[PDB]
């Protein structure tokens, strides 16, 4: 985790909470923090980037997560038009594309002759009142390979995480998803993608179809709504898209959705630890575990 | 500043664009019920017009109006409002009973002392007959409609699903049909006052049908009325998205002056 | 590309990416040379740097070379220096889209969004350009008329207008054309559909002569000949 | 009570139980309140 | 031809007998009669076209044999079987509240209704 | 032809385009292809000019078309810029005014005493996505006297040549206009900005007032396209607006316009070229003219 130019107190706590996550057994935490000197930041991701090149050298993965940029940005501003070097476009150094696309640059996904080795990356941009036109967000749009925007309105709207799935992208995206998690999310792109566009509509009589989606749009959106610190496994992600996938959790009520979720893990545990199980140590779901699943979340429907 | 209250102008014509799209699509929804109703209705009320056309009937005065209480349904209320002023050329001034809010205002003012009776208004649920009867029967009793030897209501006719026709017609009063000519070729009773009562009963037969036509018209409006408006509020989104994107491109330049200016010193 | 055109003669299709990058490369360069950046903070040479890249993309004598660039416009703002001096060179624009591509045809590209400069009458031929404009007036008349078609119902479809939709149904399906490279991709034999062939493809259908074939036996088939044989399988 | 009031209240008795739909139900539903005038001046707007 | 109607329903669109209950008792019709204007009172009603024979309860309405032989029937509402126990039992009800309480008129048509229900 | 920041391809069609009609062998080509370095495309228009100006100072007539000198601001900003000149309105550098002003008042109708010298110029203007505001055009448009602003949305909308008639003006046209137009052209600007207004709240007014003019705008409106490249004369151009004004145009259905055109046109030259032959040299209409014309108009209109 590369935490540029967050202030200390800011950082210990984050440090605090990876240790009671007990995450340190496997996190460095490169910090260039709010005090420590334009210059350390500058050169903050890049000098984070060596730690990961080693580890992807060695043929092992790992993730970077330079959190934010946007204020690398600002230190090689303040360097320069310190260094009297020419200003460029929302006063920021010309070759700052140069510097911003190099750093990218540094991560990827090796070849097998090399090692398979991986450096997988994640840049973290704080957008000025979501002005993607802005001159660095614009730069690093084009350099990145997808993005996910998040939205102020649907985080006001208690939707955590808030992620608008209009606005977020992936172009490697199934290439590189779980195959039994993707078997069931192809229903799910498409749910939503309706439920975006039958938005409007929830303002008198309305369709019978059009109520239907609002119906599973709803309680979709409810499902994807998670506990922030609190991670799920995939393995107890897919039963519940399953549900929905399904529609079986349009009866059910939009207040018993989150009651719905562990109550329906915790009848899968007893119930149906196979079914985790195969899940887990499968990764892809025949068709017959498919039809079993099916069965598991409607006798757990009933109920 | 320029560019922010262009852009929050702009976003404001977008939640304009997008309101009125919405309208005119629930608009198309209730106008299917509507017309559903109308035909039924109509079906009904051509078996009654179907007496009255054999009969050859044929008739103060009474103006009855139609409108919902409901505004922005294109020009219902003004074009039926320039055709009860043409009716009151006929007769100068007359007794107005208005059905609805949208008539009643702008025929209140063109003549204030002929507003007698007025109603509420009918709902948001189409006309039904229940409504259409006691609005009948107070019209009987408090108006005594009968004794004025005219009476007319107007109403708009939904001449096509693009047009509305403002429409009027007129209530043959029971004296009329008693000396219809082909009265006698309609006979069995004289104990009976079957005028009286035939009269009453197409009093609300036909007052049923002009609303339930009327309100079919209003929603038709609205849906119309929506769709110009969608057009008519896209037509700023292109042209405040053009000021916006100059304003975009000036802010940038403006600031790139300044930016160059501290430079050269 | 250059050496191939003049000293091998051959024709040449040179592809570039972003030219907006080749214009975001450049104004980094200028500024970096220190030269006062221009409006919207492109080069002062950003005329002539373009100037001289499409200026050595022409057809000599000896052969020609021809350009596909790639466009990436900044934020949709055409307006911007940077798009509109890259217009200015440009001689045709393919604007495929993804709606277009979602409604099952490959190749992707929109058809009314789809223009060139040398759609000139003269140019492409008298003949050409008037099974072309009735093609375009029939998509063009096709797409609005779907509009309220579809709120309205197909009842409204008079007989005028269902001429229309029945051809115009027909021709969006008749566009699908497997291709050769994504004849894996898509997993359907690839057709490679000569000029003289479309000319006569469209000939038909706007004739109607080939109307009377169903609509998906015009989907994912070439040209005129092979929705003979297509026409062939939907009955079989 | 006219004529037609009076199959009108017979309707209403017709619409008394479980043994029908909605949409009859819905027809015997009342909202207007009549809004008597005079001269300009409106007496009260009693309910219909 | 029978035109027999509702406001929301058209029930039939000449229907060979027709058997009405109207304010000269009870009339029916069969092919041309002469042409009658009749208020029809609340009703059993029985359409019959061909040997096939539909029962109505009616809530009368007006009755009128056109000389074009079109027997125009209106009325505000009808099947006498999904107006037939239970719906009986709560008229009677409602017929003694209201005949203790205009209310008078109604009573009136409670008891009317009452009667003309439990005749079926 | 001055072609200035014009692809050297598109000039070498638009020569042998010349070439096709044989026009070249009275007319020069001067060209500053974009190519061409932007000193000499800053001194382009200039040196056109001193050749434009030995006809003048020849008395001949001549005329001279600055293709665009929207361009030639771009090369002077280009230079301004590379001379370190600070820029200005719209980056734009402060003497452009002064650049284009010199280089437009070198074209001139010069008095019969000091020759009778004219040199007619028509300087081409590229408005990004139009509105007429902006710096580079208003500087031209002041030093200008009239101007054809052209409608995009009526271009889109197959009117060719796409003259917008809000925003053309000339500001000294009717002195050089010719009597028989003027005649003939009976405030037909005034009479089309009748349909203006009233094609603008068309979408009301009913009136049938209304509607006539509105059946003659847009009846008008028809005779105004014109092929290109395929230019009518001047004598025939007198009875077409003849027709239109005199309202004989309402006689024939809108789409038939076009028919009627040709036929009229060859109507009246069948039946007697002798009035257009007089016009061509009278270039004013006698009442016998003006009478033989509408009685003629009538006889072709009817058929």
């Amino acid at each position: 985790y590369v935490a540029v130019g967050q202030k200390r107190s800011t950082v210990a706590q984050l440090v605090q909470t990876l240790e009671q996550h007990d995450a340190m057994k496997y996190s460095i935490i490169v910090a260039a923090t709010a005090s420590e000197a334009a210059p350390l930041q500058y050169l903050a991701p890049f000098t984070a980037a060596s730690i990961g090149e080693w580890f992807r050298d060695n043929g092992k993965h790992a993730l970077i997560v330079y959190d934010d940029l946007s204020k690398q940005a600002v230190a090689y501003r303040q360097l320069s038009l310190l260094l009297r070097r020419p200003p460029g476009r929302e006063a920021y150094p010309g070759d700052v594309f140069y510097l911003h696309s190099r750093l990218l640059e540094r991560a990827a996904k090796l070849s097998e002759k090399e090692g398979s080795g991986s450096l997988t990356a994640l840049p973290v941009i704080e957008t000025q009142g979501g002005d993607v036109s802005a001159y660095i967000p614009t730069n690093v749009i084009s350099i990145t390979d997808g993005q996910i925007f998040l939205e102020a309105e649907l985080f006001y709207k208690g939707i955590r995480p808030a992620i608008n799935v209009g606005l977020s992208v992936s172009r490697v995206g199934s290439a590189a998803q779980v195959k039994a998690l993707k078997q069931v999310a192809g229903s799910l792109k498409l749910f939503l993608a309706q439920y975006r566009e039958v938005a409007a509509f929830a303002q008198s009589d309305l369709d019978a179809s059009t109520k239907q989606t609002l119906v599973r749009g709803e309680r979709l959106t409810q499902l994807l709504k998670q506990n922030q610190y609190s991670p799920l496994a995939t393995e107890e992600q897919v039963p519940l898209i399953y549900a929905g996938v399904n529609g079986h959790l349009d009866g059910i009520e939009l207040s018993r959705i989150g009651e719905f979720e562990s109550s329906f893990l915790s009848y899968l545990k007893s119930n149906h630890n196979e079914l985790l199980t195969e899940i887990r140590e499968k990764g892809e779901l025949s068709k017959e575990l498919l039809a079993s699943l099916k069965s598991a979340t409607e006798s757990f429907v009933a109920t | 500043a320029t560019l922010k209250e262009v852009e929050m102008r702009l976003k404001s014509i977008k939640n304009i664009e997008k309101i009125t799209k919405t309208m005119k699509i629930v608009a198309s929804t209730r106008l299917s019920k509507a017309e559903k109703a109308k035909i039924s209705a109509k079906k009904m009320d051509e078996a009654e017009q179907l007496f009255y056309k054999n009969a050859e009937t044929k008739n103060k005065e009474l103006i009855v109006a139609i409108t919902s209480d409901k505004g922005l349904c294109g020009s219902i209320h003004s074009q039926l409002a320039k055709a009860v002023r043409r009716h009151l050329n006929d007769q100068p001034n007359a007794d107005i009973v208005t059905i609805g809010d949208k008539i009643k205002m702008q025929l209140l003012r063109t003549h204030p002392n002929n507003i007698k009776l007025s109603i509420n208004g009918i709902g948001k649920d189409a006309p039904t007959f229940q409504e259409s009867a006691l609005i009948a029967d107070k019209l009987l009793s408090v108006m005594k409609a009968g004794t004025y030897p005219k009476i007319s209501i107007f109403y708009n006719d939904p001449v096509s699903s693009l047009s509305f026709e403002p429409s009027e017609k007129p209530i043959f009063n029971a004296k009329t049909i008693e000396q219809s000519p082909s009265f006698g070729k309609f006979e069995i009773d004289t104990d009976a006052n079957v005028p009286r009562d035939l009269f009453e009963y197409t009093l609300a037969n036909q007052m049923l049908t002009a609303m339930a036509q009327g309100y079919a018209a209003e929603i038709s409006a609205r849906r119309n009325a929506m769709d110009n408006a969608s057009k008519n509020a896209g037509d700023m989104i292109n042209r405040y998205s053009i000021l916006y994107n100059r304003t975009r491109q000036a802010v940038i330049t403006n600031e790139l002056v300044d930016i160059i200016t501290g430079a050269s010193s | 590309a250059e050496y191939f055109r003049d000293e091998e003669g051959q024709d040449v299709l040179l592809f570039i990416d972003n030219i907006f990058r080749f214009t975001q490369a450049g104004s980094e360069v200028s500024a970096l040379l220190g030269r006062i950046p221009s409006a919207v903070g492109y080069q002062p040479t950003l005329a002539t740097d373009m100037g001289l890249l499409q200026e050595r993309i022409t057809t000599t004598k000896k052969g020609s070379v021809t350009s596909v660039q790639a466009v990436y416009v900044p934020a949709d703002d055409l307006t911007d220096p940077a798009p509109a001096t890259t217009f200015a060179h440009l001689d045709a624009t393919t604007v495929l889209s993804r709606g277009i591509s979602e409604l099952g045809i490959y190749p992707a590209v929109d058809p009314l969004d789809s223009k060139s400069r040398l759609l000139d009458a003269a140019v492409v031929g008298q003949e050409h350009y008037d099974v072309a404009s009735k093609v375009q007036e029939t998509l063009q008349t096709y797409k609005s008329l779907q509009d309220i078609i579809a709120i309205l119902g197909m009842d409204e479809l008079s007989e005028q207008d269902k001429l229309t939709v029945e051809r115009a149904r027909k021709i969006q399906r008749f566009l699908s054309q497997p291709f050769a490279v994504a004849e894996v991709f898509t997993g359907i034999p690839g057709k490679l559909v000569r000029l003289k062939d479309t000319v006569a493809s469209f000939k038909a259908v706007l004739e109607g002569k080939y109307d009377n074939i169903p609509e998906h036996a015009f989907y994912m088939v070439g040209g005129i000949e092979d929705v003979v044989a297509k026409a062939e399988k939907l009955a079989a | 009570i006219s004529y037609a009031a009076y199959l009108n209240v017979a309707a209403q008795a017709i619409r008394s139980t479980e043994l029908q739909t909605a949409s009859v139900l819905n027809r015997s539903q009342t909202d207007a309140f009549y809004t008597q005038y005079k001269n300009a001046s409106e007496p009260t707007p009693i309910t219909k | 031809k029978l035109q027999f109607a509702l406001p929301h329903e058209t029930l039939y669109s000449e229907v060979t007998q027709v058997n009405l209950p109207a304010k000269s008792g009870r009339i029916g019709v069969l092919a041309n009669h002469v042409p009658t204007v009749e208020q029809l009172l609340p009703g059993v009603v029985e359409v019959m076209e061909g040997s096939n024979s539909k029962k109505f309860f009616i809530s009368g309405g007006f009755a009128t044999v056109q000389p074009d032989s079109q027997l125009c029937v209106t009325a505000i509402e009808a099947p006498l079987e999904s107006f037939s126990e239970n719906i009986k039992n709560l008229l009677a009800e409602a017929k003694k509240n209201v005949s203790s309480s205009r209310e008078a008129a109604e009573a009136a048509i409670q008891v009317e209704v009452l009667e003309n229900l439990q005749s079926v």
